């Protein structure tokens, strides 16, 4: 009947302290289409974060980018927070520049 | 360029 | 070389806030060139490549007025849907719809699709034929009867055969700079001690076009299917994309790792390790 959303949390270039990038968090595999996506700078929503329009893979399942420009630090944390019916609760992926 | 066919199920 | 031609279309009904949202997109390959957004403040058309925008005012109503009449039989469809399936009119229901065209190297026509979905299963698709149907369950029969009837496989072989490639094959010339462009990933291996027993050895592709590839480590030349997590592969948000395979392996053993990487934009695969 449904399908829990599969996120990945990430940057648009490699990581490097202090330059100008694109922070990504990239839900897919799911389904119905409804899902709440913010991205969370030390805890808390970064406002304005844009997201691509709805589409889906060959096996109905959907997929959306939600991403913002971000400058990283070595201090700030970066998470994304994602609600689904599938879901009893918001799941936050953290930005690990690692992953 | 889409299909400007219309069908109903 | 092989090139593609979609449309994705999306309705969700939302009973008691108004009717469904609907919303479609289409694709070149992995580039996506145009949306329709019912909620939008002007619903229309919108040209989101370079190469579509030299297409007339007349394209855009055209391709507008077809996506105003596809949300309208989408309403239409949903409101069938609940009775073949004897459903609540209180849910909230998802229509989904693909069709499109592959083409080869040569431009010709290589297969044509049309195929939809409730609820996110199967429902009906027409076949590689371009003439015959399979229908999922005993309401999707029933639409299979009325487009058996209709002749509505003959109408879609003819605008995929037709239509859909030509437009496909002009697109790709008025787009040749980026659409024929494979753009190889960038690679590296990072290693990441877990423990004083194991370590994570992570193959990396980034900055590749198409999203099409293949990573795959190997432990002594045996490839590690099993043992590797491997990430969806997942867009950069300047057109390229990215991806990674991990294996964890015994500590000391990380000279017997290789990782593979294929692509369209490579001449040959590559064969990396984690140095030093």
């Amino acid at each position: 009947i449904q399908r829990t959303p599969k996120i990945q949390v990430y940057s648009r270039h490699p990581a490097e302290n202090g330059k100008s990038n694109f922070l990504n968090c990239y839900v897919s595999g799911f389904h119905p289409s409804d899902i709440e996506v913010d991205l969370l700078k030390n805890g808390e929503r970064i406002e304005k974060v844009e997201h691509s329009d709805l589409s889906f893979s060959k096996d109905w399942s959907f997929y959306l980018l939600y991403y913002t420009e971000f400058t990283p630090t070595e201090k700030d944390e970066y998470a994304c927070r994602v609600n689904h019916v599938t879901l009893s609760q918001p799941k936050i992926v953290k930005w690990d520049r690692d992953m | 360029l889409r299909n400007q066919s219309v069908f109903n199920f | 070389g092989s090139h593609s031609m979609r449309y994705f279309h999306t309705s969700v009904s939302r009973p008691g806030r108004g009717e469904p949202r609907f919303i479609t997109v289409g694709y070149v390959d992995d580039t996506l060139f145009v949306r329709f957004d019912s909620d939008a403040a002007s619903p229309r058309e919108e040209g989101r490549a370079p190469w579509i925008e030299q297409e007339g005012p007349e394209h855009w109503d055209r391709e507008t007025q077809i996506c105003k009449a596809k949300a309208q039989t989408d309403r239409e469809d949903l409101r069938t849907l609940l009775r073949y399936y004897n459903q609540s009119e209180a849910g909230s229901h998802t229509l989904q719809n693909m069709y499109g065209c592959d083409v080869g190297p040569d431009g010709r026509l290589l297969r044509g699709y049309h195929q939809d979905a409730y609820d996110g299963k199967d429902y009906i698709a027409l076949n590689e034929d371009l003439s015959s149907w399979t229908a999922a369950d005993t309401a999707a029969q029933i639409t299979q009867r009325k487009w058996e009837a209709a002749r509505v496989a003959e109408q879609l072989r003819a605008y995929l055969e037709g239509e859909c490639v030509e437009w496909l094959r002009r697109y790709l010339e008025n787009g040749k700079e980026t659409l024929q462009r494979a753009d190889p990933p960038k690679t590296h291996v990072t290693h990441h001690p877990i423990s004083d027993h194991e370590a994570t050895l992570r193959c990396w592709a980034l900055g590749f076009y198409p999203a099409e590839i293949t990573l795959t480590w190997q432990r002594d030349g045996e490839d590690q299917t099993q043992d590797t997590e491997l990430v969806e592969t997942r867009p950069a948000g300047d057109r390229t994309f990215q991806k990674w395979a991990a294996v964890v392996v015994p500590s000391g053993e990380e000279q017997r790792y290789t990782c593979h990487v294929q692509h369209e934009g490579l001449p040959k695969p590559l064969t990396l390790r984690w140095e030093p």
